[PDB]
């Protein structure tokens, strides 16, 4: 099913994911379609930072939901 | 108590890890370094004796203190991490990811604590048995190469610092290639920005100076630095330089005892005009100097033609004939004299340690050049008001903008005075004493000074002040016992001498007994300035002899400030021991003199020195208040002068405050 | 026709390249859109031969520089080109903007402000030149009005006109890199706070992030006041509509999390937040807090240094 991911530059990317897939699968999809490394990625949904080991079904992410991607550059 | 507690009762306290660390966290937040010492040692012993879980909680609490707390908290926690990695690296290697977690918060930490953080991380990483755990070693290499690859100066600063300290700790054949690659990459990325290259040269210079590290790497880098310096600035001594300049460009400030048909000259002004790399001259020479001192054990026969060279400069010496053609040429000229003085200061820093007498004559000629270019620069800043070059108003330029001299440069100070009026000059002595006073004021009440301990500076000044500045004190007494500008200079030298004396003797490490032996030798200089032979005397006898020597300067004192400094010196000596009448009589003498003005704070301090030490404060106030009345009757200036219509406020204020007290 | 410029930038400078620009003189739109369509590598190498071949010491080189800059700004917006070649051409425009005189940059900036008025900005990489030029205008302290006054009128023209709603956040990403005064950052944040009303909700949080890295170098009180007051007003609208939750509470939580993570990197922001929402005298506490500001404070309680002050504030 379809979700949106909005990043800090206002770029919105559409993702085709199933709720059975885990969060690092979504980070791997962002790596494929946008090139942002998954260790720098940080995902926020409804004011909750997504953990790696969970899936979309743990965070109640339904159709056409909007994720927020921020780039965590450790040093710069 | 704490060592015995945590060594014997470690099994009972092993329940209460969290309570102990809560008490440590509550104690680290306060002032009073004796408390924060206990707060550090609690963490230390908790890491020493407890289990691995409590060790993990200790490291977590320390990273909490670093990432969150204030400057004292960050300093203390970083000191604790340094002590624990130097004590137990194998224990910290289990929790090294939590220490890696401080790299998120480099934007919140001061650059000195950045140096300390990179030091503790990079001494954690580079233990020999932990080369199986190379993950941290590759990761911090990665983060340094990441930090350096940013265009932003604030990231490049942290990258340079981390690179230099990392190379320093890893430099104690493939490791030579590793430090080669690291230094070449930081030199390549730091090539473009002048402010970054200056900081790189400064950090590498500080590293080579402070740390003794594996002279094969020094042998490698010295052939690079010497060659890059000798091709960078050094050109031939042909009298016509390249560059279409509207200035009579000559080769100025040679020694002229050297051979004038030589090759080594300095292309300073054409490089400065082609800029509009010349701002990096002094730190690069500091780096070269340090590499040669570390290689040939202080033998500078590879360099010692370099202080003989002229500098390709504009005819600077008149700054009055080219008045009111105010332009960018003024900024050119002021920055030119600025770079000239920085370069000369670095030369004087370089060749002060050498014992050869003609080299000392050259260094004294360089000091005369320094003071004359300082006069020309203050004239140029007098005519051009606000156009100031910031290169990393005279009070601003005096301390921060110029290069900082060493301490061994005051080994110049052994040479005697030659007074030009009566028959080392006066104003070069003024320059040296100003520098030593400004160092002692910051240190006992300035970067390369502060890596030396205050005990080291006080210990080194004891040889470097007393038995050669007592000579200058005696010369000053001889001069003032007997045309305007030399008097103006020598008054300032007299003031600075007494200032350095007071700053030395008021040092707050003399309550401790460990430094008191030094203090005894200090009195052995002051007691032996009049007559010798009385050796191994009691302490109070040396005190009485020293104050008896110091007292008879009072007739020669030419200004109010030197009198105040003399009385504060006598007070801070006599408090090591009846003498109230001495201090009171001296203060009264200096209140009664004519003083041919006087700032109110000086006179306030002298009056609170007088009134607290007199026999009776009430009859003293009644004395001054039967003088406060004939100031109105007679003088339209009294029979107790420095009690003018101006200074009545100060006399009144001190009298009222001291009567209430 | 590409092979008769690579032999011109190789031998010498300005003797052969300066005549090639005046001899061609027909068009520089068809000669840059079509050579990229076969091989994109020949365009980035052409730019280091035209730009090295057109210095700013002479006037006819400067006008050709203005023309080549205009036509390369138009093509990166117009064409659906590859991201690689786009990154290369923006890189060359970054590397060749250092040495310009005064009056050309103000006309290029006029084309820039004209693009922010009307034009379809499908890619914000065309306005990446707009950060660095306001730096290089500021270093020239000479009458072109000096550089700082032209910079002030430039930022006034950016702030005063209406902002293109799709890419408002993108323009907020441009003021992060420019140096500003206190009055300039105050003006740009009051415009950025004025633009909160006329948007969809879910683009507000990253724009808030784009505010906070700007707020680190200027006024934080204005940004915090505007955010808190705006979402408090929206909470009042939701409550009087109640007397719209599943997106508004989500966007609120996201903004709370963003500014907590910004306070995590800038403790001055946290201290000004504690100062601003102080009770102090009893009259401020009847206008200060909200059901949005209280949640914000209780999220600030996650940060270890702010645990004590915030809970003591909420208890008192």
């Amino acid at each position: 099913m379809q979700i949106f991911v909005k990043t800090l530059t206002g770029k919105t990317i559409t993702l085709e994911v199933e709720p059975s897939d885990t969060i690092e699968n979504v980070k791997a999809k962002i790596q494929d379609k946008e090139g942002i490394p998954p260790d720098q990625q940080r995902l926020i949904f409804a004011g909750k930072q997504l953990e790696d080991g969970r899936t979309l079904s743990d965070y109640n992410i339904q159709k056409e939901s909007t994720l927020h991607l921020v780039l965590r550059l450790r040093g710069g | 108590l704490l060592q015995s507690t945590f060594s014997v009762h470690y099994l009972v306290l092993k329940d209460m890890c969290s309570s102990i660390l809560s008490l440590a966290q509550s104690l680290l937040h306060s002032l009073d370094q004796s408390i924060i010492s206990f707060g550090s040692l609690l963490y230390k012993y908790a890491f020493k004796f407890f289990d691995t879980y409590c060790q993990q909680e200790v490291v977590g609490a320390l990273v909490t203190h670093i990432c969150s707390g204030n400057e004292a908290e960050v300093d203390t926690a970083l000191d604790v991490l340094l002590e624990l990695v130097v004590l137990n690296p194998s224990a910290m290697m289990m929790n090294a990811v939590f220490v890696k977690g401080i790299l998120d918060y480099l934007d919140n930490i001061s650059p000195q604590q950045i140096r300390k953080l990179f030091y503790v991380l990079s001494t954690l990483a580079f233990s020999k048995q932990n080369e199986a755990s190379s993950h941290i070693q590759d990761d911090m290499h990665l983060v340094i190469r990441k930090q350096l690859s940013s265009t932003v100066f604030k990231y490049k600063l942290i990258g340079i610092i981390g690179a230099v300290t990392m190379a320093g700790i890893m430099a104690a054949d493939e490791q030579c290639t590793q430090v080669t690659s690291l230094l070449q990459l930081v030199h390549s990325c730091s090539e473009q920005s002048p402010q970054a290259s200056a900081l790189y040269y400064d950090e590498f210079a500080n590293l080579i100076q402070h740390e003794k590290l594996d002279p094969k790497a020094l042998e490698w880098v010295g052939q690079t630095i010497c060659n890059d310096f000798q091709d960078a600035f050094v050109v031939d001594s042909c009298v016509v330089p390249e560059g279409d300049f509207p200035f009579p460009v000559k080769a100025l400030y040679g020694l002229e005892e050297y051979d004038t048909q030589n090759g080594i000259a300095i292309n300073l002004l054409p490089l400065l005009f082609s800029q509009d790399s010349p701002l990096c001259l002094a730190p690069y020479f500091r780096l070269l100097r340090l590499c040669v001192e570390r290689q040939h054990n202080g033998n500078l026969e590879e360099i010692d033609g370099l202080l003989d060279c002229p500098i390709f400069l504009t005819d600077l010496e008149p700054g009055e004939k080219l008045e009111s053609m105010s332009a960018k040429e003024r900024s050119f000229m002021c920055s030119l004299i600025f770079l000239t003085l920085n370069w000369f200061r670095e030369i004087v820093n370089a060749f002060c340690q050498e014992t050869s007498p003609e080299m000392k004559g050259k260094v004294l000629t360089r000091l005369k050049h320094i003071v004359e270019l300082q006069i020309i620069l203050e004239k140029y800043l007098a005519v051009t008001p606000d156009y100031v070059p910031p290169l990393g108003l005279l009070l601003h330029n005096s301390h921060a903008f110029f290069r900082e001299l060493d301490i061994e440069v005051f080994s110049i100070l052994h040479c005697g005075l030659v007074t030009k009026f009566i028959l080392l000059g006066p104003p070069e002595l003024l320059f040296l004493l100003e520098d030593l006073s400004q160092k002692l004021e910051s240190m006992l009440t300035f970067s390369h000074l502060q890596q030396r301990s205050a005990q080291e500076i006080v210990h080194c000044v004891f040889q470097l002040l007393t038995p050669m500045c007592n000579h200058l004190e005696n010369i000053h007494n001889y001069f003032q016992c007997l045309k305007v500008q030399e008097y103006h200079i020598m008054s300032s030298c007299y003031q600075r001498l007494l200032q350095i004396f007071h700053g030395l003797f008021a040092w707050s490490g003399f309550s401790q007994p460990e430094n008191q032996n030094l203090l005894y030798s200090a009195l052995h200089v002051l007691s032996s300035r009049l007559k010798q032979g009385e050796h191994s005397q009691p302490l109070e006898e040396l005190l009485s002899q020293s104050v008896h020597y110091l007292q008879n300067f009072h007739q020669s004192i030419p200004s109010f400030q030197c009198a105040l400094y003399l009385i504060r010196l006598l007070m801070v000596i006599l408090e090591k021991s009846q003498n109230k009448e001495k201090i009171a009589s001296l203060a009264r003498q200096f209140l009664c003199r004519v003083w041919p003005n006087i700032s109110n704070d000086q006179l306030h301090a002298l009056l609170c020195i007088y009134l607290e030490h007199t026999e009776s404060i009430l009859k003293a106030i009644e004395e001054i208040a039967g003088v406060g009345v004939p100031e109105l009757i007679n003088s339209p200036s009294s029979t107790f002068p420095t009690l003018t219509r101006h200074t009545f406020v100060v006399f009144f204020r001190v009298m009222m405050a001291e009567l209430e007290k | 026709m590409d092979q008769k410029i690579l032999s011109l930038a190789a031998e010498k400078t300005a003797d052969k390249l300066q005549e090639f620009l005046q001899t061609l003189r027909e068009g520089d739109l068809t000669n840059l859109l079509q050579n990229q369509a076969v091989k994109g590598k020949v365009a980035g190498a052409l730019l280091r031969a035209i730009f090295k071949g057109s210095p700013c010491s002479e006037e006819a080189g400067t006008l050709r520089r203005r023309k080549i800059y205009t036509c390369c700004i138009q093509l990166v917006e117009s064409g659906d080109l590859q991201k690689e070649i786009v990154s290369e051409i923006i890189g060359l425009l970054m590397l060749e903007a250092h040495h310009f005189p005064g009056p050309l940059l103000v006309e290029l900036a006029n084309e820039f402000i004209s693009a922010v008025r009307e034009g379809s900005l499908v890619n914000g990489k065309s306005l990446e030149l707009l950060p660095i030029i306001l730096t290089v205008l500021a270093t020239k302290k000479e009458n072109l009005l000096s550089g700082e006054e032209c910079k002030k009128q430039l930022i006034n023209t950016l702030c005063s006109g209406r902002w293109d709603q799709q890419y408002v956040i993108q323009l907020t990403s441009m003021f992060k890199d420019v140096p500003l005064t206190a009055e300039e950052v105050e003006f740009v944040v009051e415009k950025a706070l004025s633009m909160f009303s006329k948007m969809n909700l879910q683009e507000i949080p990253p724009l808030v992030y784009q505010l906070l890295v700007l707020s680190s170098k200027g006024s934080r009180k204005s940004v915090l006041e505007g955010i808190i007051a705006f979402f408090s007003a929206l909470d009042k609208q939701h409550n009087e509509e109640q007397s719209p939750s599943g997106e508004l509470r989500h966007v609120e939580g996201t903004i709370i999390l963003h500014i907590v993570f910004a306070i995590k990197l800038d403790y001055e922001l946290g201290r000004e937040l504690v100062k601003h929402l102080k009770v102090g005298q009893q009259g401020d506490s009847n206008n200060n807090l909200s059901p949005f500001s209280i949640a914000l404070l209780l999220s600030v309680t996650r940060i270890q240094r702010f645990q004590d002050q915030v809970l003591d504030l909420l208890k008192t």
